[PDB]
């Protein structure tokens, strides 16, 4: 029995590594029925193709859509919200690093999906924007229209902050939110320095630049 | 097509003994302000 | 913190440093509580060649 | 689902439902596939994790037990739930040793009703037995559809037969989409003010609101979502609100039950439901292009026929609780679904509930208010007022004529099986 | 400059106490001027 | 010589309210330990023993098996002269 | 002292030493979150039916406000009431001593009871029991044999062959 | 939490509140270090507010005109501030002015006394006034101002008001009609007033039932205050398991060391106290009055009195030093020492430790009345350690 | 479900066990307020539910002769509970049993750590009982041997 139990342990660990060995240092995302875009391994090529910039004072973007729809335009709006959540939610958080993006599929017969925008100002109520695409406009255009609406709503909600200085303070003190994202850095570089090697890096701190080894001058001469 | 766990699949071959069952059992004062009315 | 050896260069990560005190601290007088009912204080004064 | 809104005050009864073993959570994946309309309740319920097993803590006194028994589709799960309910009710009865007993006169009036119920009982059971052998449909599936039909699966089989009678799929979900809770409460307060000028209270009490929250499954709690109610939940809310808001004295429980069943019928009728319903996005003010403020009449009638169906099973399940001596005999042999929310309202309360329900069903069948139009007519309101007042006064004065009325009205509401 | 204001809060406690002791004697002196005149 | 029923009720009320399984809003001066409070028999043994803690008197086995209601606990301690 | 879990798996030598032990002190650190290899070992120790006590080391890095949420997660990890510990500050040894004290007396009981069983068996005339008692009562000084040499000389394989595994 | 909160999303009363605030600022011990100019300003404001309240009351002169509860609370305030009110109303330092002010106050109190006579003649129900109302009525009917040595007095009225207050206390202690938040049965000030009335009627209130009800009331109040202080200073998570396994034990037995009485957190800051500025003082004085009342009772109720004394003593040990009033605390301590002079078992050790720690805490050189210090000297010279 | 006699017997046993646990928490200092009470209640309720499920399975003249066996089994378990209460009463004198009860009240480790302390408790009491007898018979034997040697 113990032999088969150890074999089971080995197989379980092997599959868990094959799934998460290059992503073991990252936290795990939510296991919701709309957050399938968080467990997939995102190509850095797609992440570079889709670079969305939202207002820095925004903190959360949620996209709620319904599972089943009884109306044709309701099903169309649900598909639009699903496509937007699968296309731009991960790029937004990956390129902003201060916003938390989440999508969810409510198991109900609704025909109007929506998006919720939360700002860094706790004293400011969140905003709700419905997904109401034009029947004549295609899905590829409706997704871009929803993205435009979301970006403009984020801009308005960030500009309508109560105390911009306090908002900047809480932004500077807030940690990173996209630590769960599984990015496959393909031929670009395993390290940010390897990625930006084609550029001159002027932003460095001498405390970290200074080598902290014995005979560091000898080693620097050998390296140079 | 959506979440496969939510997607329904049929059970053509199922064992009566395959069912599993287990039994487990579950294991400030304040001040009173007075206002004359 | 000030070095303990001049032979060891500052580039050595395991260089020893000991603390030397620059100021022992800051002090203020102690002023007790003065009772509302008994403000008058009686005392004895001993002066050696003081006016 | 036998008596919407019929609830009594009792403590919490915890029960741990086994969800499976990590990582092969078979019961949990079956629940994910089946409990889709009650997935909000499922996700809201707490998750307790043992060392190597998974359990969920449900409240047997709350609607959790009945919802699981109705939507389970798992024979051994619902069997364990039914057996635990029966055993805990037996233990509670043996420990209480003193339940309130009804009068022997009214119990004799209800005893003769089962003699006529047993004729349609065999017919309605065959409908439930035939539906079990039709589990090969991709809509609803079961483990052993060829096995013998048992007593605990009655709720699921009744739900399936009601779906087949309505002929509209996901009618409960389509009705929950158009039945928000706040607008339903507002329309119910309006109807209560129309029915009673000063006889109604200003609002409901906190204990009653707590009982309602325990008996109604919760919806999602997102930022933009609103509390939506199923049609059965709206019926239960109407019944509970009326029965708790009428200013009839606590000793005159019969008139309170009559008002409760009147509100239950006002909620079960399709015209009033579609008239008082509105889309959730319109109620919230989010969207103004897909207003669709009116509920689809086809879905409304198809979902009201579900609640209209199966009178005999409900009457039998309530007669089981009408007397404690007969409950010990009919809990393991006769057709009966056990609900912990029926135990605090013992013999007297449930007997008066049965009588009031029979009388209200007969009044509705006689006046034809189920389909005509516009129940808010002042003439119909005054007629209902006079009906409830006369019946309450008669029940207080002379009970023999009331029992004769109950017998005649029972023969009226549930006719004998023909051919 | 925010930490500079935090250092003044430590020493402001002892400046209020010196102003209180001087004002207490001012009140006590005026009481004596009335008891005798 | 005997404790008054008002004081002996406040004590038994405060114990069942501060109990580990009983809710404050569910208890009332006229309530049953099993039906109105929802406690099991092994929990009734605990709440009676908690009453034996504040009232230094010792209750025998037969006289403790009769205390299934809060009013029953009040009547027993009131008639018992050995209560502090 | 056993080696850590490398690549989510403990070496075979460590598994045999853990099985030989009576109890286990699962030492986890607070600077890093709970990792899958820790959960894999926790369930392995559970399936082996061995007493394990959770010890949360490196508590000196925890602030006064975050100690609540940290211990809540450690107590909901299957093992109850994780012991806060700090090896740099040497905090928690008197608290760890109170936990290993019952196991100390239980082992003392099993040892004396086993000695009585072997004594009774040897009085019956069993050679294995008399030989066991002879090795016990033989009170002589241990001979420390150190096997040293150069790297890759095969001394680790030499002791493994001498021991038998 | 963000998801959850987003899913969720000159009146007489003001005059009375101002009078109460100024009185607590002038009488609380932790404000004794206030500057003298501020003390004089607060005292002038308090005198002016009390004069305005008394003027309003004497101009109304009818309970049914304004209120009953408001009138009773206003008269309780005026009674607790009689000397300042008299010095403000007489407007001069003269015996004739004092007599005039006292006569005016007697005239104004005749209204309340006649209202009490009318109520006790009509036999009103206890639902008329709350427990606070009945206690204030008992205070204003038993206050020595009526017999200072021309008012309407009646011992039947006194006994009726006393019985009504006791019945209202019983009702309030048995109702417990709170949903989830637990409140105190009675304010510390009203509890002190009730026990003061019981001290005044000690010749008539020797009833063990009344003494037991009062002891239970003050025990509940002390339990509230102690629970507040304990929630304020509580041991942390890092020491929770250490206390569960070891329990504040020491490495070596005979170090020697100081025996800890209560387990709390290590020093972490200032931890501003939550209790009011006079809660501890009122609790201490009320417990002193309770012990003075129950000095001669049966052992069955004496046990409950001693348990309440132990609860109040624990509350005092938890209370800070600036909130501890030296005079009232030393009075309470010497009374507890007189009680400990009786040979007690299994609790004399901890009681002696509590009392001696509380005595070492405070400053005996700052005590106002020297009679308490002399009695403490006697009690400590006559005190015997446990066996 | 369970007959009234067995219910009354188990209630008396549980009350005795609670009284003994409180007396032990008083006599030997258990530094946690609830202490052994929660653990004892949990274990007792778990065993009671196990035996109730066993009786439910047994419910399915054969039932007449099996109910007597079930009653004898319950009586044996109750005698075990009473002996355990006696051993808890004798614990506060010994310091090892005090440490076992203290660690059980604190509730550290896992089910296997809390079970080896629970099972070996009564075994430790029996071992302390046998140890005195062994030491006494050995000292009497060596005294007789010394007296016999001194005679020659
Ligand atoms: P009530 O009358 O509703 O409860 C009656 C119950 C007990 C529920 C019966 O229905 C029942 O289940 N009876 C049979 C079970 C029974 O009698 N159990 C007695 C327990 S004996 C036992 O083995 C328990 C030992 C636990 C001791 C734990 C040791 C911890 C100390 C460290
Ligand atoms: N802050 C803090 N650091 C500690 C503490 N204990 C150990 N460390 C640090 O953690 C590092 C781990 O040292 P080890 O004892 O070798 O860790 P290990 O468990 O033996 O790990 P491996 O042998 O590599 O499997 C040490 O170098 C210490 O600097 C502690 O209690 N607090």
């Amino acid at each position: 029995a113990q032999y088969k139990f150890i074999r089971r342990w080995e197989l379980q660990m092997r599959d868990e590594w094959d799934q998460l060995e290059p992503f073991k240092g990252l936290p795990k995302p939510k296991r919701q029925f709309g957050n399938e875009a968080a467990e997939v391994i995102w190509p850095y090529a797609l992440l570079l193709e889709r670079v969305v910039k939202v207002h820095p004072f925004t903190k959360s973007i949620y996209v709620y859509y319904a599972q089943r729809q009884s109306t044709a335009r309701g099903k169309l709006a649900a598909e639009i919200a699903r496509s937007f959540a699968r296309e731009f939610l991960i790029p937004i958080t990956f390129h902003n690093s201060q916003v938390y993006t989440e999508a969810e599929m409510l198991l109900e017969y609704s025909e109007t999906p929506w998006v919720v925008l939360h700002s860094l100002d706790n004293g400011q109520k969140p905003r709700i924007l419905p997904v109401a695409p034009v029947e004549g406009t295609p899905a590829h255009t409706a997704v871009e229209q929803l993205l435009a609406e979301v970006v403009q709503g984020c801009e308005a909600l960030g500009a309508s902050v109560a105390d911009p200085v306090t908002a900047t303070r809480v932004l500077n003190e807030r940690p990173l939110q996209n630590q769960y994202v599984r990015v496959d850095y393909q031929w670009f570089g395993d390290t940010p320095d390897e990625r930006a090697s084609h550029l001159v890096r002027w932003e460095f701190e001498p405390e970290q630049i200074e080598p902290k080894i014995r005979h560091r001058t000898r080693h620097v001469l050998d390296w140079l | 097509d959506g979440p496969p766990e939510l997607l329904d699949r049929p059970e053509d071959g199922w064992d009566g003994s395959e069912e599993i069952a287990l039994s487990s059992v579950a294991g400030x004062x304040x001040x009173x302000x007075x206002x004359x009315x | 913190l000030i070095e303990d050896d001049a032979r060891t260069p500052f580039s050595d990560p395991s260089k020893s440093f000991s603390p030397r005190v620059q100021s022992y601290g800051e002090y203020v007088r102690l002023t007790g509580k003065l009772p509302r009912d008994l403000p008058v204080l009686r005392f004895v004064l001993y002066r050696d060649s003081y006016s | 689902p036998i008596c919407p809104g019929l609830c009594g005050e009792l403590a919490a009864v915890p029960f741990r439902v086994f969800l499976g073993t990590l990582p092969t959570l078979a019961v949990e994946e079956r629940f994910l596939r089946q409990l889709q309309p009650v997935f909000a309740w499922y996700s809201s319920r707490k998750r307790v994790k043992e060392q190597a097993n998974e359990f969920i803590e449900i409240d047997l006194a709350s609607c959790d037990a009945e919802l699981l028994l109705r939507y389970s589709h798992i024979y051994y799960v619902r069997r364990q739930l039914f057996d635990e309910l029966i055993e805990r009710q037996m233990t509670l009865l043996d420990s209480g040793k003193a339940p309130k007993m009804a009068e022997p006169s009214l119990l004799q009036c209800l005893a003769g009703c089962n003699m006529t119920i047993a004729d349609r009982l065999q017919l309605e059971i065959r409908q439930l037995g035939a539906a079990k052998r039709a589990a090969s449909v991709p809509g609803r599936r079961e483990l052993d559809p060829v096995a013998r039909l048992e007593v605990y699966d009655y709720a699921c089989m009744m739900r399936l037969v009601e779906e087949d009678a309505g002929a509209v799929g996901d009618a409960e979900m389509k009705a929950r989409a158009y039945l928000p809770r706040e607008v339903i409460e507002s329309k119910l307060g309006h109807l209560t003010q129309l029915l009673l000028g000063s006889d109604a209270r200003a609002a409901l009490d906190k204990k009653d609101v707590k009982l309602l929250n325990r008996m109604i499954p919760p919806d999602y709690t997102r930022v933009g979502c609103v509390e939506k109610l199923r049609p059965f939940d709206v019926t239960a809310y109407f019944r509970f609100y009326g029965e708790r808001i009428n200013n009839v004295k606590v000793e005159n429980y019969f008139k309170r039950a009559l008002w409760g069943h009147v509100y239950r019928r006002f909620a079960t009728t399709p015209s009033f439901l579609s008239g008082v319903s509105t889309y959730w996005a319109r109620h919230s003010g989010l969207d103004a292009s897909f207003t669709t403020t009116t509920m689809p009449q086809e879905v409304a009638v198809a979902v009201c026929d579900q609640q209209i169906q199966f009178p005999a099973i409900k009457f039998r399940a309530q007669y089981v609780y009408t007397s404690p001596e007969t409950a010990r005999q009919l809990w393991r042999t006769d057709a009966a679904v056990p609900l912990m929310r029926l135990f605090p309202l013992m013999g007297s309360r449930t007997a008066e509930d049965l009588a009031a329900g029979v009388l209200t069903d007969a009044f509705w069948m006689h006046l034809g208010l189920s389909e005509e139009e516009n129940l808010l007519q002042d003439s119909l309101l005054l007629k209902v007022r006079r009906f409830v007042d006369e019946v309450g006064d008669m029940y207080e004065t002379n009970i023999d004529s009331v029992l004769k009325r109950v017998d005649d009205n029972f023969k009226q509401v549930v006719p004998q099986l023909k051919a | 400059r925010m930490k500079e204001a935090e250092e003044e809060a430590r020493y402001m406690q002892f400046r209020k106490l010196q102003d209180t002791f001087w004002s207490n004697r001012k009140v006590l002196v005026n009481r004596v001027k009335s008891m005798y005149n | 010589y005997l404790l008054n029923k008002d004081d002996v009720l406040t004590r038994v009320l405060e114990v069942v309210k501060n109990f580990e399984k009983v809710d404050a809003s569910k208890v009332t001066p006229q309530s049953h330990f099993v039906n109105d409070l929802g406690l099991n028999s092994l929990d009734v043994v605990e709440v009676v023993f908690a009453i034996e803690q504040e009232f230094i008197l010792d209750i025998p086995d037969h006289d403790a098996e009769k205390i299934q209601s809060i009013t029953d606990a009040v009547e027993y301690i009131s008639q018992n002269p050995m209560a502090k | 002292d056993t080696p850590g879990m490398v690549q989510g798996r403990m070496v075979e030598e460590a598994f045999r030493t853990v099985e030989t032990a009576d109890a286990a002190i699962f030492v986890t650190a607070v600077d890093e979150d709970i990792m899958p290899e820790e959960l894999s070992l926790m369930q392995y120790l559970h399936l082996k039916h061995m007493p394990v006590v959770l010890l949360a080391n490196k508590m000196d890095l925890i602030q006064e406000e975050e100690e609540e949420a940290v211990l809540d997660r450690y107590n909901s990890l299957g093992f109850g009431n994780a012991i806060p510990f700090s090896a740099r500050r040497k905090s928690g040894l008197e608290m760890l001593a109170a936990v290993l004290e019952p196991l100390y007396h239980i082992h003392a009981m099993h040892k004396v009871e086993n000695d009585w069983d072997i004594e009774d068996l040897a009085m019956q005339g069993d050679e294995s029991a008399m030989e066991e008692i002879r090795e016990r009562n033989c009170s002589d000084r241990f001979i420390r044999i150190a096997i040293v040499g150069r790297t890759n000389s095969g001394k680790s394989s030499l002791v493994n062959r001498l021991v038998g595994f | 939490l963000e998801e959850k909160q987003s899913a969720s999303a000159p009146p007489l009363q003001e005059l009375v509140d101002e009078v109460q605030s100024l009185h607590v600022l002038l009488s609380s011990p932790r404000y004794e270090d206030t500057p003298l100019a501020t003390v004089e300003r607060l005292q002038c404001a308090y005198s002016e507010a009390l004069r305005c309240v008394f003027d309003r009351v004497r101009n109304a002169s009818v309970g049914k005109t304004m209120s009953c509860n408001a009138l009773l609370f206003s008269w309780s305030l005026l009674l607790q501030g009689v000397p300042a009110l008299l010095e403000s109303l007489a407007e001069k330092r003269t015996e004739e002015c004092l007599v005039r002010a006292l006569s005016t106050v007697h005239e104004a109190l005749n209204i309340v006394l006649q209202e009490f006579n009318r109520i006790t003649h009509s036999k009103e129900r206890v639902e008329l006034l709350p427990l606070e109302g009945w206690i204030e009525s008992l205070d204003v009917v038993t206050h020595p101002l009526t017999n200072k040595d021309q008012c309407k007095l009646d011992s039947a009225t006194v006994e009726f008001v006393h019985s009504r207050a006791i019945q209202a206390a019983a009702i309030r202690m048995i109702e417990n009609d709170q949903s989830d938040v637990e409140t105190e049965p009675l304010d510390p000030y009203h509890l002190y007033i009730l026990l003061r009335c019981m001290v005044r009627l000690a010749e008539k209130g020797v009833n063990d039932s009344h003494i037991h009800r009062a002891a239970l009331l003050t025990g509940m109040v002390g339990e509230r205050i102690f629970s507040s202080l304990e929630r304020t200073v509580a041991p942390p998570r890092r020491y929770s398991l250490r206390h569960a396994l070891l329990g504040k034990q020491l490495r070596d037995a005979s170090k020697p060391h100081a025996i800890p009485l209560d387990v709390c957190a290590p020093p972490g800051g200032v931890k501003k106290p939550p209790t009011a500025a006079d809660d501890v003082l009122l609790l201490t004085r009320a417990c002193t009055l309770l012990m003075k009342v129950a000095t001669n009772v049966l052992p069955q109720t004496k046990f409950k009195v001693l348990e309440t004394v132990d609860t109040v003593l624990k509350t005092l040990s938890y209370a800070p030093n600036y909130d501890l009033s030296t005079a009232d605390t030393v009075i309470f301590s010497n009374m507890v020492l007189e009680e400990l002079h009786h040979v007690d078992e299994a609790s004399a050790t901890d009681r002696h430790l509590r009392v001696l720690l509380l005595l070492s805490r405070l400053r005996l050189s700052m005590c106002a009345d020297r009679s308490a210090l002399s009695h403490l000297f006697s009690c400590l010279c006559n005190l015997l350690p446990p066996h | 479900s369970v007959p009234s006699a067995i219910r009354i017997d188990t209630r008396v046993a549980y009350r005795r066990l609670i009284k003994v646990a409180d007396q032990v928490t008083r006599d030997c200092p258990l530094y946690q307020t609830e202490g052994l009470r929660q653990y004892v209640g949990r274990r007792f309720l778990e065993r009671a539910e196990r035996n109730r499920q066993q009786y439910r399975h047994l419910l399915h003249q054969k039932q007449r002769v099996l109910t007597a066996q079930y009653g004898k089994f319950i009586a044996k378990e109750l005698q075990q509970v009473h002996g355990l209460a006696e051993l808890l009463l004798r614990a506060p004198g010994n310091t090892a049993l005090t440490s076992m009860l203290q660690v059980l009240s604190a509730g550290v480790g896992n089910v296997h750590y809390q079970q080896t302390v629970e099972r070996n408790y009564v075994r430790y009491c029996q071992f302390e009982e046998k140890k005195l007898d062994r030491d006494e018979v050995e000292e009497e034997a060596t005294s007789d041997r010394q007296n016999r040697i001194m005679q020659h």
